[PDB]
């Protein structure tokens, strides 16, 4: 029941500053070691820095130590990130991580992980989707099965999540990587396999969120006879 | 600082079947004075954190089943899973918390060995709310098929499509191990409506000749 629950998506522009924090719950906050880690798309993890957040001493990474600053909150058991000046090597996913503070020793695995806070470091503006049907052709209803989905467009930055039914439907459902179109806008799409008769009958919702516009739509994907 | 050093960087195992994992460091991670190795593993799944796997070297993680076994002393380490299950696949990176600044591997990407599945291949044509905006997205699915490997190729009343048209391929599922694939192809409003023909062309291993899904614009 220890979590670590990290703070949402971050846009900002080159040059400026960012702060992703680190709420603690189901422990004693000032008992164990907050660590930070920097994971880049697909690539290794790298170390930032420790705090301990009962006498608020940070140690860095020799590699990090003029881009970060930690900081923790015992009142609101949080632990901060700040991170500065930034550039494009500095988008990438930002990791708070639990480690043992036993036997006098920093010297510890890490054993609980929050989820991760994901900056990207840009010029361009948010810009929250556009929700398209996806209504398969007719040979693609053939043989009893279907697919259908739903088109989330032009938008900035990075991430959207997509649900079907409001959490309901989850078996069958792919929902892809974006990917970077031409405009610089991010285009996704999510799709469900289902019975070819259900078409007429069950109602199908694509569920999309995009936090960073404040964006939620819900859209009926109903078949198109065309 | 200490280097960590991971290999395979990849490998693909069927289920069943036993694989194991070399971490090296560039330095003991041996403490004299205790005689343990300052040695962890975790596992990261797709779309998830590392989660802690072995730590000093050999010990398991609390809820973390038998079949995961770490070994090795000093510099030389190794993860074994004795029989891997299809919800293994992940990456598993090794740490070093011996000396600061801690420092990791780069990671061994465990990928699932399964039989040759042939894509079940969908094509969406634009709605009609996408063509009040000026712009037409065409969409091709390629679902559960393995390997990874696929060719699409977008044609236009038979016209080979370059340059306007994009695609993404999911993570390997974690039940039975196969991979999809969307691919878009984007179009004006203005020279959607001057063709007739939608075509996706799909190769495959599992299938014997490429396939083709197409519907012609207002018959879909
Ligand atoms: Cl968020
Ligand atoms: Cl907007
Ligand atoms: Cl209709
Ligand atoms: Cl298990």
């Amino acid at each position: 029941q220890v979590q670590l629950q990290q703070s949402g998506t971050d846009l900002v522009r080159p040059g400026t500053s960012v702060k992703v924090s680190c709420k603690a719950s189901g422990y004693a906050f000032t008992t164990y070691f907050i660590e930070w880690v920097k994971q880049r798309p697909g690539q290794g993890l790298e170390w930032i820095g420790v705090i301990n957040p009962g006498s608020g001493i940070p140690n860095y990474n020799e590699m990090f130590k003029g881009k970060a600053t930690l900081t923790a909150d015992k009142s609101s058991s949080t632990a901060y990130l700040h991170l500065s000046s930034l550039t494009s090597d500095d988008s990438a996913v930002y990791f708070c991580a639990r480690a043992p503070y036993y036997y006098g020793s920093s010297y510890y695995y890490f054993d609980v992980w929050g989820a991760g806070t994901t900056v990207t470091v840009s010029s361009a503006s948010t810009k929250g989707p556009s929700v398209f049907p996806l209504a398969p052709s007719s040979k693609s209803t053939s043989g009893g099965t279907a697919a259908l989905g739903c088109l989330v467009k032009d938008y900035f930055p990075e991430p959207v999540t997509v649900s079907w039914n409001s959490g309901a439907l989850t078996s069958g459902v792919h929902t892809f990587p974006a990917v970077l179109q031409s405009s610089g806008l991010y285009s996704l799409s999510s799709v469900v396999t289902v019975p070819s008769s259900s078409l007429g009958t069950q109602t199908y919702i694509c569920n999309v969120n995009h936090k960073p516009s404040n964006t939620k739509v819900d859209k009926k994907v109903e078949p198109k006879s065309c | 600082d200490i280097v960590m050093s991971q290999s395979p960087s990849s490998l693909a195992v069927s289920v069943g079947e036993k694989v194991t994992m070399s971490c090296k460091s560039s330095q003991s991670l041996l403490y004299s004075s205790n005689q343990k190795n300052y040695l962890a593993w975790y596992q990261q799944k797709p779309g998830q954190s590392p989660k802690l796997l072995i730590y000093w070297a050999s010990t398991r993680d609390s809820g973390v089943p038998d079949r995961f076994t770490g070994s090795g002393s000093g510099t030389d380490f190794t993860l074994t899973i004795s029989s891997v299950k299809a919800e293994d696949l992940a990456v598993y990176c090794c740490q070093q918390y011996y000396n600061y600044p801690f420092t990791f591997g780069a990671g061994t990407k465990l990928e699932i060995k399964r039989t040759v599945a042939a894509p079940s291949v969908f094509i969406f044509p634009p709605s009609d709310e996408q063509l009040k905006s000026g712009t037409a997205s065409v969409v091709c699915l390629l679902n559960n098929f393995y390997p990874r490997e696929a060719k699409v190729q977008w044609k236009v009343d038979n016209a080979l499509q370059s340059g306007n048209s994009q695609e993404s391929v999911t993570e390997q599922d974690s039940k039975d191990s196969t991979y999809s694939l969307s691919s878009t192809l984007t179009l004006s409003k203005a020279d959607y409506e001057k063709h007739k023909v939608y075509a996706c062309e799909v190769t495959h291993q599992g299938l014997s000749s490429p396939v083709t899904k197409s519907f012609n614009r207002g018959e879909c």
